[PDB]
Order: structure tokens, then sequence, then C-alpha cells
């Protein structure tokens, strides 16, 4: 779960390095990340149901 | 005895002498919870506690901030992480 | 006043060692967490490596 | 084999296991697994960091005025998947060096391979002397050393 | 009176205008909003989708997050048509000739 | 010839005259406005109770038109600019009823 | 057939749009009559501000010819300036229209080369001042954007405060002075930045025992501070 948290925040903060608050997908892709941190402690195939 | 002008003297020890029990009492509960942490460092603490520090939150499950701990759900082979 | 103080400086010693140690310890937790993430993502890297000569997506014609 | 990779990778975590379980003070109860492991290094050709943790624990309780940050560093190396990128030479030298990889040069900003000396300068005058003068030559400001008003007094620097 | 306003307190003069005869909703001010990104963003999205521009055209809609409606079109709506008849017939209420029906929507809405 | 277009026009003329005078503290400019807000169009004063009870999708783009046009929010107790409001708002019901607006810089 | 009947109720009904409109129709329907906007506040061009700099006063000089008549702030206003609003307040430290410095390029790669040696924007050359209700619309939506990128900030009014600084001073049409006025809200937002990040990594120090004079008289109160 520790490395789950850490690759998550790398993901996060690689993305919000590349895209700014003008960029479109800035919204869309950190909803994505923090549902993927809502749903850390779950299997792959329940976290799809949630975050697609 | 008094005077006009003893009025800075006069007013200066009504409102200071009567607070010098106050003080001492202050400065030996400051002595006292000193001696309890110190106590208390000596029985032993997962983490370190700061002496002079107003207040120590730290715990398995707190910052010494009073935030939790990031990376703390797992455990580690090392023992702690701090 | 005197004999509290050398307490306290003894205490402050152990107090700063331990503090390091301790800080040192987290740095090394973390990295090793990103040693671990590092070491799933290589996985996922295709067989033979990366194409390093070409673009991973082409996004246009070139005439 | 991968029945003997899973295996060992079984044996690893069983490791770690058990070092968390009994903590950092009391280590010397998982020196079973050592028979184990040094042979799967052995045999797949892996490393473990199985030395490199045994005497960060071992310093971490009695430790150097450095405070084992050879020993932190070493681990932290050690633990990398592809293998260590920053290493310390082992030379006759009195003062040893920080040495980088060739093959991972190009994920640093570095001209060549040696970051310098792992142990801190020590104080003298002529180094101080020399440092100063190489910044005065690079730097090339003509109103350095200038003293428009100099206190009246038969001593040359009155105060300092 | 009214003394000038220096260029450092602009931004509280936008949020906490002064009083006027025809104030705004300063509690509201902070929910005024006019999206100019709704439809390119909408196109994008939909073509990122896989549809084609006739398709987007078809299936825009304007955009809902605009300021909010007065709640008085909804409350006041019979004094509000009443007035406006009032004016109609009056030429504008010139010489005081809806002060009736403005007058009964004033309280109603001021209540002293 | 072409009275939408005049008294739409003219409206925002007004409108810009009250806010304007309101601003400068001239209840007679903007009485006078207000008086001249053009309250005597048949098709307008149709239209009202129509958009009065309007839903969906023509009421949302009669009220993006409308903060187009004028975006602040009025105070909900001014029965005046409620009233202008209303005014403008049943006129742009009245034109999109007629013919439909295209809101979107892509259209064909 | 005559041309736009219907269209002029502010003529027809002597309705003036503006003080400026009143005295020019001489409708008289404002009671306070009206102080004409000079021309040198109407119109303008870009000019230094700094004492520090030598050419402070003169126009901005650009690649292209310009006139160096410049618009002059209002040091001197008067006691009452009954409109208090954005609308009003905005023209003693810009033109509404814009200045009057805005090039007509002969050619494509003029226009190309300016922009390259970082020497025009249409942004800020062809545009006009921003309206208060234009400015909060961006305002809201930035704030909502924000909002939404991460609620549990603790900066994010901060950075919303400097961005409705940079709209309230035109920084469209004069960034450095705009910066001038945005760079402490972004320093603030620094500080919030380190502030949250020791929060989150629990970050502290060894404090020092007490000074012997911490107080500075005994009958002083010593008030705690975390
Ligand atoms: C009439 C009364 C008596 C008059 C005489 C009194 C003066 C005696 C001193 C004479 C020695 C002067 C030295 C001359 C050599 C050149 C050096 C020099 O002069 O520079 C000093 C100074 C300028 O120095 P500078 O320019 O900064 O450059 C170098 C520094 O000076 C120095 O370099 P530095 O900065 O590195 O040195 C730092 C440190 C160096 O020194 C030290 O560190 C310590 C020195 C203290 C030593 C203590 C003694 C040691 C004792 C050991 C034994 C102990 C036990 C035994 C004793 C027990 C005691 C009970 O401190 C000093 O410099 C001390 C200097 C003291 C200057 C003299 C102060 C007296 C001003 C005049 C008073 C006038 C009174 C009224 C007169 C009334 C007449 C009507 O100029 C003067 O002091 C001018 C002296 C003029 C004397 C005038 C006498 C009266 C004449 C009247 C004329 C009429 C017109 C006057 C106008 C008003 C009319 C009404
Ligand atoms: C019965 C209890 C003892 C009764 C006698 C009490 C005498 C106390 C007054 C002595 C002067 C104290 O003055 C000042 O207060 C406390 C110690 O008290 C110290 O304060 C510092 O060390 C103490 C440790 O005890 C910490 O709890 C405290 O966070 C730190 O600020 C200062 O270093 C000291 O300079
Ligand atoms: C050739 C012969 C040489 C003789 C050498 C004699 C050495 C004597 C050394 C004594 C030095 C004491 O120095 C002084 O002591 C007191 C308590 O004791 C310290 O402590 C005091 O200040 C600090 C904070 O300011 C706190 O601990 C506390 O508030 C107070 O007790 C001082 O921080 C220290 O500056």
């Amino acid at each position: 779960v520790d490395a789950r948290e850490m690759k998550v925040d790398m993901y996060e903060k690689l993305f919000k390095q590349a895209a700014d608050l003008e960029n479109p997908c800035r919204m869309p892709g950190v909803a994505y990340l923090r549902c993927l941190r809502d749903t850390l402690t779950e299997t792959q195939s329940a976290r799809r149901s949630s975050c697609l | 005895s008094t005077s006009p002008g003893l009025a800075f003297a006069n007013l200066t020890l009504l409102l200071d002498v009567p607070q010098l029990p106050a003080i001492w009492a202050v400065n030996a509960w400051r002595e006292l919870n000193g001696l309890f942490t110190e106590m208390k460092t000596l029985a032993g603490t997962s983490d370190l506690l700061y002496p002079s520090n107003r207040y120590n939150p730290q715990n398995e499950k707190t910052n010494r901030m009073g935030r939790p701990r990031k990376y703390n759900h797992g455990e580690w082979m090392f023992g702690n992480s701090y | 006043q005197g004999i509290k103080t050398v307490y306290a400086s003894c205490r402050y010693r152990k107090l700063n060692e331990r503090e390091i140690i301790s800080d040192r310890y987290t740095w090394l937790h973390e990295r090793m967490l990103e040693d671990e993430v590092e070491r799933v993502l290589l996985e996922q890297v295709p067989a033979g490596g990366f194409d390093k000569t070409r673009p991973g997506l082409l996004l246009g014609p070139s005439t | 084999a991968p029945h003997q990779r899973a295996a060992c990778e079984q044996l690893h975590s069983e490791y770690k296991q058990c070092l968390a379980k009994n903590g950092r003070t009391h280590f010397s109860a998982c020196t079973d697994f050592h028979s184990k492991l040094r042979a799967c290094e052995n045999m797949l050709g892996t490393s473990y960091c199985i030395d490199e943790g045994i005497n960060l624990m071992k310093c971490t309780k009695n430790p150097d005025p450095s405070f084992c940050a050879k020993e932190f560093v070493a681990m932290r190396e050690c633990n990398r998947p592809q293998g260590p990128h920053l290493v310390l030479s082992s030379s006759p030298s009195s003062p040893p060096h920080y040495e980088l990889r060739p093959e991972v040069k190009h994920l640093y900003n570095v001209d060549s391979t040696d970051l310098g000396s792992a142990v801190a300068p020590v104080r003298s005058k002529e180094q101080l002397d020399r440092v100063a003068d190489s910044l005065k030559a690079d730097l090339n400001l003509p109103g350095y050393g200038h003293i428009p008003y100099k206190w009246e007094s038969l001593r040359p620097n009155p105060g300092a | 009176a009214a003394s000038t306003i220096p260029i450092s307190q602009w931004p509280s003069l936008l949020y906490a205008p002064p009083s006027s005869p025809a104030n705004p909703a300063v509690e509201a001010l902070p929910e005024m909003q006019f999206d100019d990104l709704h439809y390119p963003r909408q196109m994008l999205l939909c073509r990122g989708a896989g549809y084609s521009l006739e398709q987007c055209n078809r299936m825009a809609q304007p955009d809902a997050r605009v300021t909010p409606e007065n709640p008085a079109e909804k409350l006041l709506k019979e004094e509000a048509v009443a007035a406006i008849a009032c004016l109609s017939q009056r030429e504008g209420g010139k010489d005081e000739q809806c002060r009736y029906y403005i007058e009964r929507m004033y309280k109603l809405a001021n209540k002293e | 010839s072409s009275p939408h277009m005049d008294r739409l026009l003219g409206d925002l003329k007004l409108l810009a005259a009250y806010d304007s005078a309101a601003g400068w503290q001239e209840p007679k400019a903007m009485e006078s406005a207000f008086q001249s807000l053009s309250w005597d169009d048949a098709d307008v004063l149709k239209a009202l109770p129509q958009y009065l009870n309007c839903r969906g999708e023509q009421k949302r783009r009669v009220d993006f038109a409308y903060a187009a046009l004028c975006p602040r929010p009025v105070d909900e107790k001014d029965p005046k600019q409620t009233l202008m409001s209303l005014w403008m708002k049943a006129r742009l019901f009245s034109y999109d009823q007629k013919h439909p607006f295209v809101l979107s810089p892509f259209a064909a | 057939s005559i041309l736009g009947a219907e269209a002029f109720p502010e003529l027809l009904s002597k309705v003036p749009l503006n003080p400026q409109m009143d005295e020019d129709k001489h409708f008289n329907k404002y009671k306070w009559g009206n102080e004409p906007i000079p021309v040198n506040r109407r119109t303008g061009s870009r000019m230094n501000s700094s004492i520090y700099d030598n050419r402070n006063h003169e126009a901005v000089r650009h690649p292209w010819s310009t006139d160096a008549r410049t618009f002059h702030p209002n040091d001197n206003p008067e006691a009452d300036r009954i409109n208090t609003q954005y609308s009003n307040m905005v023209s003693d430290s810009f033109p509404e229209g814009g200045f009057s410095d805005a090039p007509r390029f002969s050619s494509n790669w003029e226009r190309l080369l300016a922009y390259h040696h970082g020497l025009y924007s249409p942004e800020k050359f062809n545009s006009t001042t921003k309206t208060a209700d234009e400015i909060r619309l961006a305002v809201n939506d930035f704030a909502a954007k924000v909002h939404a990128d991460d609620p549990k900030n603790a900066c994010k009014y901060l950075m919303i405060e400097e961005f409705k600084c940079l709209q309230s001073a035109q920084a469209r049409i004069d960034p450095q002075g705009a910066a001038t006025k945005c760079v402490k809200w972004f320093n603030e937002w620094r500080q919030c930045a380190w502030d949250q990040e020791k929060m989150v990594k629990g970050y502290n120090y060894i404090e020092d025992r007490r000074a012997r004079k911490h107080k500075p008289y005994i009958g002083a109160p010593d008030l705690q501070y975390s």
C-alpha cells in the first residue's frame, strides 16, 4: 500500500508539472488520480468499476 | 509613607507583588513538567520527544506536526520509519 | 541551574544523534519505496527495450 | 528455474517479515536466512543487500561521528534494481572519492564520473587564500580593497 | 465624501462595491460565471470519444453553469406581470402610474 | 423597417444608461431610461408569460444569451431591475421562438 | 425610408448615456454636471514609471513609429469622486480604450520578428481594458478550476488572490506594473507551499531552552506562542 501511494504521488507530481490550469485534461487527470488514491486498498477489478 | 511622586512605584508594587506567588507557581509547574517529560524519555518512546518544545504529538500514527504519517500502512524491514 | 544545564547538554547531544539517524532512516524508507516502484515498472518495458531512435507516437505525416 | 526464482522470492519476503517483526535492535536473530540467501544470489545472479543492511543496523546503535552516512548511501544504492549508480571508490589513496557509473552518466549533470571527495576539506590558511585569490581573479573587479577613508591613527588598522 | 479608491483596493472594490441606487447582489457576485471554454471543451471531448463534427454539433448544448436566475422571477411572478401590464398601458409609469404595483413588490421583497 | 434590431439596440443603450446613472447617482436620468424602455411591444408582452413558464433547452439558450448580454446578477430586491431583466429575457425568447439561436462557433 | 427610426430612444427621449453625452447634447438631466475626462487620460502611450530609470515619464520605445504623447495618471484628484465604481476608477491609471501605441505592420515577417524578439503581443497592443464583470467572470472560473484541482490545499485562496490582483491591475496591457502589485501574493503562496509541505512531511527542529531574559520585566506577562 505504501508503494502504491508513492506511485500515485509520482503520477500526480508528473502530471501536474506537465499540465497547467489552462490545460483541459488537467481536471480529468487529477480526478482519476484522486479516485486511485481513494481506491488504493483494493484490487484492479474492483477499482475499474469506480474509476472508469 | 508615600507621596504623589511615588505613584509609579506604588502602582507597580500593588500590581506586581501579588503576582509573585503566581510567577513562582508557574516556574514550579514548568519544572515539574520538565521532570515528567524526562522521566517519560528515560522510560522510552517510539519517536523522540523535543524537551524544550511546547507540544509533542508524534506517535506511531502521527507526525511531529499533528498530521498522519505518510507511508505507514505497511511494515518495514528496518523497523520504524523514523 | 548548572546541574540542569549539564543534564540538558547530555540529553540534547543524545537527541541530536537520534534525530539525525531518524531523518536518514525516513529518507531511506522513501528511497526504498521508489526502488520498489521502479522494479515493478521495469516489468512493463517490452522485450528488447525501447526503440530510442524513433518516436513512440507518430502523430502526423512527413511528406 | 522459475520454480526456484519464486521460492527464493518467497524466502526473501519471509526474511523481510521476520526482520520487521524482530526490529532493527534485535537483528542477530534472523541470521538463519543468510545460508539460503547467499546461495540464491550465487545462483540467480541477484543481490539482496544483506551485508549492507546488517552493517547499517550494527552502526546505527553504535554510531560513527559521520552518523553512518556511508552505510546509508551504500544501502540506498544497493537496493536499486539495475545496480548502484553512485559508489565509493576503493583506492590506495588516503581520501576516498564518490564515483559515478558510466552507463548512468547521461542521467546526471556532470562532466566526469568523479563527484569529489567523500570527506570535507581540512581548515587551511593556504587553501583559504587560494580560493579567495581564485574568486578575485574570476570576478575582476577594480575597487576591491580600496579604502576611501580610514580612521586616523598610528595603528595601521584601527579596530580590526 | 466619495473618496478616491487607489489601485491597491480594486480587488475588494470588485466584490464589495459601494452603495448605489441600483446595487447588484454582492452575496452572489462570486457566483457570476460565463465559460468561454464551454463549446471548445465539448467539441474536444466528443471528438476524442470518436464522434464527427456533425454529431458533435447536433449533441452540443448551451452552458448551464451560468449566473443563477433571479428568484424574484418565480416568487413575484404575478406582481411582476401586473406591473409590466401597468407600464405597457401607462407609458412606462410616467408621473407615478405604477407606484401601486412597484410598492407592493418592494414591500414584499424588503419587509422593512 | 427593422423594428426588432432597432428595439434591441435601444434597450441595450437604455440598460447601459441606467447603469451609468446609478453609478453617478442620477434618479432623474435612470427613471427617464426606465420609462423609455419600450414597454409597448405586443410581441414581447405576449412572450413574457411564455418565458415565465418555459423549461429546458429553450430556457437554457435564452439564459445563455442573457448572461452574455447582462452577466451581472441584479439585486433580488429592486423591482425595476427585475422588470427590465424580465423584459429583455422576453424579447430574446420571442426572437428565439421565431428563429432559434445558434450559439456555437462550430456550425454549418 | 429612413435609417434607424426606433433605435435612438436616447435621442427621442432626452436620455443621456453618460454625463459627457448629457453635457454635449444639452439634455441637462445630470444634477451634478460633468467634469470632462481630459485627453491625456482618455488616450496616450505607455510610459516608464520608476524614478530609478533614466527615461522616467518618457514613452516606451518600440520598433515601429509611435506617438510619444503619454497617458497621464490622475495625481491630484478632486475630493468628491461621486462615481467610485471600477468604471470610473480605472480611468485614473489606464485608458479604457487602451493605449495609442498599436502597430499596423506592413508585412507578416515584421510581426513575426517583433514577437520572436519579445516586442509585440496582440493580447497587449490590440485590446481595451477589462470591465469589472469580465474580471469577475475570469476570477470565478479560475477559482472553480483551482477548487476542483485541490480542495484540501491551504494556498488556494492565495493563488486566487494573485490572479484577481493581476486581472484588476490589467496585466494583459500592463504586465510589469501588475506584477509589481501581485508578487506579494506570489511570495505568500510560496511560503504557504513550504508550510503545507512541512506539515505533511513532519519537519521540526530542536528548540533551545528558554533565555534568561525572555521577559524584559518580571511583572510582564509572557504570552505563550505555539
Ligand atoms: C594646559 C593643560 C595641559 C595641556 C597638555 C595636555 C595634552 C597632553 C598630551 C600631549 C601629547 C600630544 C601628542 C603629540 C604628538 C602627536 C600626536 C597627536 O597629537 O595626536 C593626538 C590628537 C590627534 O590625533 P589623530 O589626529 O586622531 O591621529 C592619531 C591619534 O591621535 C592617535 O592615534 P590612535 O588613535 O591610534 O591612539 C589611540 C589612543 C592612544 O593612546 C592610548 O591608547 C592611551 C593614552 C593615555 C595614556 C595615559 C597615561 C599613561 C599613564 C601611565 C602611568 C600610570 C601610573 C602613573 C600615573 C598615576 C595617575 C595619578 O588614544 C589616544 O590617541 C589618546 C590621545 C590623547 C590626545 C590628548 C587629549 C588632550 C586634548 C587636549 C586637552 C586640552 C586641555 C585644555 C588645555 C587648556 C590650555 C589653555 O591631537 C591632540 O591630542 C592635540 C593635543 C593638543 C594639546 C594642546 C595643549 C594645550 C595647548 C593650548 C593651545 C592654545 C590653542 C588651543 C585651542 C583652545 C584654546 C583655548
Ligand atoms: C517543586 C518543583 C521545583 C520548585 C523550584 C522551581 C524553580 C524554577 C525556577 C528556576 C528558573 C527557571 O527558568 C526557566 O524555566 C524552565 C525551568 O524551570 C526552563 O525552561 C526550559 O527547560 C524546561 C525543562 O524543565 C522545559 O520544560 C521548557 O520547555 C524550557 O523552556 C528554563 O531553562 C529556565 O531558564
Ligand atoms: C582559567 C579558569 C577558567 C574558569 C572557567 C569557568 C567556566 C564556567 C562556565 C559557565 C558557563 C555558563 O554559561 C551559561 O550558563 C547558563 C546556565 O548555567 C546557561 O543557561 C541559561 O541560558 C540558556 C538560554 O539562554 C538556558 O540554559 C537557560 O535559560 C539559562 O539557565 C547559559 O546558556 C550559559 O550561557
